């Protein structure tokens, strides 16, 4: 929960910084700091690691190529006064905007498509970081795009502490050198931030390990089937 | 001519915009110190350790 991550980061390590309050707990006016500190931190966890992986439906219209990865566009967000909501959204899948990655991009019965290929002209290619441009849309299908996927972002203003932070044990420490690399690193002072690079190369440490070790089943070889492919 | 005594909180108020004569020096020097600083001349560190 973020009232542990709070609690250790004010005891052990924000501990000798005026953010951790001698120890005694983070103050109530300095969580819009570390909660965009911890922001940066599971979005770099969670991009150079695959912690969060999740797809969303497409619905293709025919009047529209270009489809926006946002949630205005969205099923299940009924704030928003946008007259064809494509994106398929459920009470499980809610695509809270966290996308880090278009990886694979399948279609309605399950067939993968080309990703950013030109020569062939049935791809789907990206144009800009968040959209999704389908030349060639049909009223009666629908897109499977997945994607790697991103922590549901701590607003500023959170004031809950019971809000969960979803992350393995493992990355924990990871986590809490990268916000005191961050935190450590604003202040020009020379003696500081010799501590804040030691921070980062802690932290850069740390992910090497967790590379070393692949404690997130990431690099696993897979069986090889290019003879079936070449016809051996 | 009416002298007053001379006490501790006629030098320091333990205050950092005391009303003592040291405070009174210290906001002073501040004022100083931040008009350079307004100017972009010195950084926070720089600030403190001034």
């Amino acid at each position: 929960k973020l009232s542990e991550l709070f609690q250790m980061l004010s005891v052990g390590e924000l501990s000798l910084i005026r953010t951790g309050n001698d120890g005694q707990g983070i103050r109530t006016q300095d969580y819009p700091k570390v909660i965009a500190q911890l922001n940066a931190g599971l979005t770099n966890l969670h991009a150079r690691f695959p912690l969060l992986e999740k797809e969303v439906i497409i619905q293709q219209y025919e009047q529209i190529s270009k489809y926006y990865l946002r949630s205005e566009f969205a099923q299940m967000n009924t704030t928003s006064t946008e007259k064809y909501k494509y994106l398929m959204d459920s009470p499980t899948e809610r695509f809270l905007d966290d996308v880090i990655r278009v990886e694979r991009v399948f279609d309605e019965c399950g067939c993968p498509l080309y990703l950013n290929n030109e020569p062939c002209c049935g791809s789907i290619v990206t144009p800009s970081f968040d959209c999704i441009q389908i030349v060639y849309p049909i009223e009666t299908n629908a897109l499977f795009v997945t994607y790697r996927a991103n922590h549901p972002k701590i607003a500023l203003t959170t004031t809950d502490l019971n809000t969960e932070v979803r992350i393995p044990a493992s990355h924990e420490k990871a986590l809490t050198y990268y916000i005191a690399s961050q935190l450590y690193s604003n202040s020009p002072n020379p003696e500081t931030a010799a501590k804040g690079v030691e921070w980062s190369q802690r932290f850069e440490a740390e992910c090497t390990k967790i590379e070393n070790l692949d404690l997130d089943n990431a690099h696993i070889a897979q069986t090889n089937v290019k003879p079936e492919m070449r016809g051996w | 001519v009416v002298i007053e005594p001379i006490t501790n909180e006629d030098l320091t108020t333990k205050v950092v915009d005391g009303t003592g004569i040291f405070d009174e020096l210290m906001t002073a020097a501040n004022a100083h110190l931040s008009a350079q600083w307004d100017m972009e001349r010195i950084t926070g560190t720089q600030y403190a350790e001034v």
